[PDB]
């Protein structure tokens, strides 16, 4: 046989790249699976340059990242792409997770699939804080504060969890240290992480956009993929390079660029753009344990959807009230952001209230109920008895 | 090797689907092809199409969160005014 | 239908006069995105490799 | 395109020269940027304010 | 929130160094360093720049070494161990006003005027903000605002109330360059020389980003491309059926 | 949700006069908009096969109507990947959109419930 399948390393190689069976219908939202591998590397490689020139004490973080920024050749390049590089990986990860969403992705035999998906996400989302706390600004260390003191909500032990994490009476020195050391241990999680979801992808292969089976009609990843796919990886590199070049800190906060003072809150806080939905949900609940248990609920609820999900059906691509009800989600999901860079006035805590039983409804109520309307609706409508 | 457990998806040769017959397929080289310059005039009325049936799902959810969203701003405005500090005494506390 | 007679693809095939023509703009196609990945790889390896060298602030002349 | 088939002759264009034209596209692609660039911008560069001072 | 709350927002001024293909304009950023030395300096300091960073940007490496020698660093003890002073060199960082931040308080009120070197990137509006709030300043606060002793009324701050009074007044500084030093003109140069102190890669940056996103986009446009030739035997391949007979 | 309990409240509706002049037009609505017939297929092709109901189902469908699902479901990814309907004189009409597995699926269906049943069966004495 072909040296790329006889040999030990390489066969893993062509088992996954070259001749894997992919459905030939598989549209464009397909290729996100490989620009979140692409943002993992950028972040990884881009991460370790300017590792060389971090300090993470105190005292000396912030200028450590000024000078990568002033006196580092390239150095603004490799901050710019790293800060930028996080927010399209969230980008991305949405969207990913949309178009699983939508297709019914999550559904059986890809449970496994879905459920190590989820960890990723909350695996990145940690990484992703750990990381804004070593720039050490104004919304790193306040960022620090009330993130770890989400964890004081718990009964007995919670203010000595909180300590414990903190290595101190405040988020001080042994903090920002422990959390440099931490930011740089997670990626190779996920990337553990990235492999065991892979591997989960790998015994039933992908889905298509029709939700019925692909094994009629399959070709080989290598040559139609990876062409296609590089088609997305320009654009996304593109887009990129707009920001990065561009306007490098657009889709970030003026109060960072201010060393963080343990005295004064600013005014402006306001979570980073991607934390905004689930921020919004934390502040609608005017109840400190109750509002921490909420928002954590808010990611774990995607657990439910392959329960939740009645259908016999996979996909919404030919379900008139599922895709309505869809897209209710996502353009509730946008306010939810909205409403979280809001102040906490008036007509804007009722609307992210009600965005946040909307939220939870989705899942927990409408799926369910349009999904067996849509079974029954499918079945008069031909059955002549 | 090991003991494999059974899916549904196998590889090519045995893909797992049910047995063909009676299809008959035909392509040709896409060296012989029209170079890429005829996806115009034959296929541009046929394009956004796919989007024409789909616009709707997307636009009334859209519309509808839209107008909740510039109402409640609206709202806020009037009460952060001269002429709403009155009403914004009432609903406030 | 005769599985002999083969549908049409008219609409599809080039009346052949110029036999390598889409061969020709295949190949240059690849080739001038051959071109501008390696200029674009060179460009990008520089770039990291060049941040390790001695930063602007440790060139003092003593 | 008979232009193609003169150099490389219904074949494709081999590593060597990819990289051959590579080397020299990023020489030629630079000067070219820097040159518009630098015009675009002329007067407001350091290089003009220079040249209104004598010291 | 109430507008004076928020404060006013600031308009958008047609800066030169404004898009894509535009690098700052060198004789404005070497004006607003001398607007800077001149009136600034004397309440805020400027720690992140060094002296060697003016070279070939506003100054010639002749202009900054004078610069630099006017002031003194310490250096290193003496054979002895008594500790000595030392002229600057092109190595060291812009001197700051006060030696801590508690003789920064006790000459402003109690107030603290920020370090410059970022505050460009550190406020929301930019350069349109620091121009706006320099030539914002009423001669006199809108009726019924109850302003605080040692405040000052400013409509593009937010709560109106600032400790930093008006500083620049019409002539106040000699042009070296003979420009005409109205308010207007001498805020518009110091702002540009803030935007440069916070972004010094600004003109480079660009730059660079020209060339990448050419190659780039070229790159996107021949991907296309190439796919739709790689994947043209699949798009128009042809079934027919001829049902199999029992 | 089995196909068990769609017919069960299925048939319930289309038994009374009351709902079945009400329901099946919306009903009928709903599948043109779903445009499944448009892409050439029946609606039982779009039946998740991933488990051991429709295993066994698709298992004992005779073989002529096996080669037509084969066939259709080609024609569809093929439609599909080309961003294409297929000819209006070649949708399925609505008298072939027939439940053609359904039976296979409830036989099934029936059989399982059973096993399970008599696996779990208490005894009285
Ligand atoms: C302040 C925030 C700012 C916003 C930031 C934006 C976020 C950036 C992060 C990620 C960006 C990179 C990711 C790219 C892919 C994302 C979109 C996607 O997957 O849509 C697939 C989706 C699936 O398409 P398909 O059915 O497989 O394609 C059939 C094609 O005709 C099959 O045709 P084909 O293969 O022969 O060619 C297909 C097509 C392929 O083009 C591509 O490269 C991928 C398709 C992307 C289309 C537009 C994406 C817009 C992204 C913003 O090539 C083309 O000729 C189309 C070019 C059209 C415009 C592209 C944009 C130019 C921008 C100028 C710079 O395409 C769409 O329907 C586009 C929807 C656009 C709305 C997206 C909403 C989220 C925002
Ligand atoms: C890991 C993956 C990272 C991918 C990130 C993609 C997002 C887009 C932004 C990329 C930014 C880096 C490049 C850059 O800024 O150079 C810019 C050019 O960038 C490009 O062409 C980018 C397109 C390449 C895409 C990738 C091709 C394939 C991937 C290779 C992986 C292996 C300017 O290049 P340079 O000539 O000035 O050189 C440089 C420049 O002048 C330096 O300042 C100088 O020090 C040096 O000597 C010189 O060569
Ligand atoms: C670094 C590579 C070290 C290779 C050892 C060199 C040697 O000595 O390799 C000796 C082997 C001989 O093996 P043989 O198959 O010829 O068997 C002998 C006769 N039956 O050649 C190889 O494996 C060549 C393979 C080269 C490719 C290496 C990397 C592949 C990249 C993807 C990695 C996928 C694995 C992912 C695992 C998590
Ligand atoms: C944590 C989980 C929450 C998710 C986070 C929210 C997601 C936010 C954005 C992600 C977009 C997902 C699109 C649907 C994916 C899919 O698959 O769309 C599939 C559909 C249709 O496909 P079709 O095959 O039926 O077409 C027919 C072929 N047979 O595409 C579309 O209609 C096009 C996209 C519509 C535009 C959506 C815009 C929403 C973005 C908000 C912008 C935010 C700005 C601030
Ligand atoms: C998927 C992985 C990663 C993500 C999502 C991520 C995200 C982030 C974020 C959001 C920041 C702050 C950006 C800002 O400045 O505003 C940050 C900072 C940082 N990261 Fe990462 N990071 C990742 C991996 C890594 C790795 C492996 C390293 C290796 C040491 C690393 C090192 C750093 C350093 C040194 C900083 C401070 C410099 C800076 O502010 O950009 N990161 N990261
Ligand atoms: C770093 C993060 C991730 C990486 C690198 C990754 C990568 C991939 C890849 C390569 C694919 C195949 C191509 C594709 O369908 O796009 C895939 C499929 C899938 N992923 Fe992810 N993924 C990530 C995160 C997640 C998350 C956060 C979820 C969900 C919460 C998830 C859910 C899925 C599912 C359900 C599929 C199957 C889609 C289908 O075939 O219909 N993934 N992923
Ligand atoms: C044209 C020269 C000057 C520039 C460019 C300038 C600029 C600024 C800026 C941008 C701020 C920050 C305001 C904010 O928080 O948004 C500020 C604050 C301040 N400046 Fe200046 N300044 C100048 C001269 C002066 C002088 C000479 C003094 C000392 C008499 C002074 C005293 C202060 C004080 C006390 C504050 C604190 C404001 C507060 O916290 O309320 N500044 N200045
Ligand atoms: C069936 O479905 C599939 C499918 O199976 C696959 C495989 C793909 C293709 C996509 C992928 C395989 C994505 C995979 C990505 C990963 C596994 C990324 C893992 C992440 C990493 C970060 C790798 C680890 C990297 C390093 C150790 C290098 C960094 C450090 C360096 C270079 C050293 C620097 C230091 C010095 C001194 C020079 C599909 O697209 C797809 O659907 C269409
Ligand atoms: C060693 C690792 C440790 C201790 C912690 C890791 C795990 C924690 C998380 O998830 C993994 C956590 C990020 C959470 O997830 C629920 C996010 C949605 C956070 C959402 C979040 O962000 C904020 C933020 O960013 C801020 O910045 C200025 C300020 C903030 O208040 C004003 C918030 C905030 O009020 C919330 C709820
Ligand atoms: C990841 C970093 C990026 C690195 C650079 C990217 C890769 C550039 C590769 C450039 C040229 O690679 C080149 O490809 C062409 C096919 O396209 C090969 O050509 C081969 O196939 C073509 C096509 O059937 C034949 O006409 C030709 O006679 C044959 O030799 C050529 O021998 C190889 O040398």
């Amino acid at each position: 046989m072909a040296f790329r399948k006889s040999n030990v390393y390489l066969s893993l190689v062509n088992s996954y790249i070259i001749d894997s069976p992919q459905p030939s219908s598989i549209n464009y939202w397909w290729n996100m699976g490989s620009l979140l591998g692409l943002c993992l590397v950028i972040q990884i490689v881009t991460g370790i340059f300017m590792a060389m020139h971090y300090s993470s004490n105190i005292e000396l973080a912030f200028s450590s990242v000024e000078h990568i920024m002033r006196d580092v050749h390239n150095g603004y390049i490799l901050r710019y792409l790293h800060a930028n590089g996080a927010s399209f990986f969230f980008m991305v990860m949405f969207m990913h997770m949309a178009k699983g969403l939508y297709y019914g992705s999550y559904r059986s035999p890809r449970v496994t699939l879905w459920n190590v998906g989820v960890i990723i996400f909350t695996l990145t989302i940690a990484t992703a804080f750990l990381g804004y706390c070593c720039v050490y600004g104004q919304m790193s260390h306040w960022g620090a504060t009330v993130i770890t003191n989400l964890f004081s909500a718990i009964p007995f032990v919670g203010n000595d969890i909180v300590s414990w994490l903190w290595g101190g009476f405040s988020v001080s020195n042994p903090t920002i240290q422990r959390f440099f050391a931490l930011h740089y241990l997670v990626p190779f999680i996920i990337a553990a992480m990235v492999i065991m979801h892979l591997m989960a992808l790998h015994i039933h292969g992908s889905s298509n956009p029709l939700g019925i089976t692909g094994n009629l009609d399959r070709i080989p990843m290598h040559s139609y993929f990876i062409f296609k796919d590089l088609v997305t990886v320009f654009l996304f590199m593109l887009i990129l390079a707009l920001f990065v070049f561009y306007s490098p800190n657009t889709l970030g906060h003026p109060d960072n660029y201010i060393p963080g003072n343990p005295l004064v809150t600013p005014a402006s806080i306001v979570p980073e753009w991607y934390l905004l939905p689930f921020y919004a949900i934390l502040r609608s609940i005017p109840d400190k344990l109750l509002g921490v248990i909420t928002m954590f609920a808010a990611i774990l609820v995607l657990l439910v959807l392959p329960f939740t999900d009645r259908s016999v059906v996979r996909g919404n691509t030919f379900k008139v009230l599922s895709k309505f009800f869809f897209f209710i989600f996502v353009f509730n999901f946008v306010l939810l952001g909205q409403i979280g860079a809001c102040h906490v006035e008036v007509p804007y805590v009722l609307m992210g209230q009600i965005a946040t039983f909307i939220y939870f409804a989705y899942f927990l109520i409408i799926v369910p109920v349009i999904s067996t309307i849509e079974n029954v609706l499918f079945y008069i409508g031909r059955v002549n008895k | 090797g090991p003991p494999s457990g059974k899916t549904y998806m196998g590889w090519w040769g045995h893909m797992g689907g049910p047995k063909q017959k009676g299809i008959t397929s035909y392509a040709v080289s896409p060296y012989a092809q029209k170079p890429l310059q005829g996806i115009f005039h034959n296929a541009v009325f046929n394009s956004f199409r796919r989007f024409k049936s789909q616009f709707l799902y997307v636009l009334i959810p859209a519309g509808i969160y839209w107008y909740w969203w510039k109402n409640g701003n609206e709202y806020n405005e009037f009460l952060y005014s001269k002429a709403g500090r009155e009403e914004l005494e009432r609903v406030n506390v | 239908k005769s599985t002999y007679r083969t549908p049409n693809f008219d609409d599809v095939l080039k009346e052949n006069n110029d036999a390598d023509k889409g061969r020709s703009y295949a190949y240059f196609m690849v080739g001038a995105m051959g071109l501008l990945s390696s200029a674009g790889a060179k460009s990008t390896v520089e770039t990291f490799i060049s941040s390790m060298t001695a930063t602007a602030d440790v060139l003092a002349m003593a | 395109s008979s232009l193609y088939k003169t150099f490389f002759k219904r074949n494709a264009v081999f590593v060597g020269t990819i990289f051959a034209g590579a080397f020299v596209f990023q020489t030629v692609f630079d000067t070219a940027i820097t040159s518009w660039y630098e015009n675009h911008n002329k007067g407001k560069l350091w290089k003009d304010v220079k040249a209104r001072i004598a010291a | 929130m109430t507008a004076a709350e928020h404060g006013l927002h600031a308009p958008a001024y047609a800066w030169s160094h404004n898009g894509p293909f535009e690098t700052f304009d060198h004789a404005s950023i070497r004006r607003g360093y001398q607007v800077y030395r001149e009136v600034c300096a004397a309440c805020h300091s400027l720690d992140r720049v060094a002296w060697r960073t003016l070279v070939g940007v506003s100054h010639t490496n002749e202009e900054v070494r004078n610069m630099a020698e006017e002031f003194e660093y310490d250096d290193e003890p003496d054979e002895q161990g008594n500790p000595k002073k030392r002229p600057g060199k092109l190595s060291d960082y812009i001197p700051g006003p006060y030696p801590n931040e508690q003789a920064a308080r006790a000459a402003n009120q109690g107030a603290l005027p920020p370090d410059l070197s970022l505050i460009v990137k550190a406020r929301h509006g930019g350069c349109d903000y620091i121009f706006s709030l320099l030539t914002g300043y009423p001669d006199e606060p809108p009726a019924g605002v109850a302003l605080p002793p040692g405040s000052n009324y400013n409509p593009y701050f937010p709560g109106g109330s600032i400790a930093m009074a008006r500083v620049l007044f019409d002539d106040m500084v000699e042009y070296e360059d003979g420009t005409p030093a109205t308010t207007s003109q001498m805020a518009k140069d110091v702002t540009t020389f803030l935007n440069w102190c916070a972004e010094p890669e600004h003109d480079e940056r660009k730059r660079l980003g020209l060339k990448t996103v050419i190659i780039l986009s070229s790159l996107y446009l021949l991907s296309i491309w190439v796919k739709k030739f790689k994947w043209a035997g699949i798009k128009t391949r042809k079934f027919v059926f001829n049902p199999p007979k029992p | 949700q089995s196909f068990t309990s769609i017919a069960r409240i299925g048939d319930y509706i289309l038994k009374s006069p009351v709902l079945s002049k009400l329901c099946v037009p919306v009903a009928n609505q709903f599948i043109n908009l779903a445009g499944y017939k448009k892409l050439g297929l029946k609606f039982d092709d779009l039946i998740a096969e991933e488990n051991p109901i429709m295993q066994t189902a698709l298992r004992r469908l005779p073989e002529d109507e096996s080669y037509a699902r084969a066939y259709r479901i080609i024609r569809a990814h093929q439609t599909e990947l080309t961003h294409h309907l297929l000819p209006r004189n070649e949708w399925i009409k609505a008298q072939e959109d027939v439940p053609y597995l359904l039976p296979y699926i409830l036989e099934a269906e029936a059989a399982a419930k059973e096993k399970d049943e008599l696996d779990n069966i208490e005894v009285s004495k």
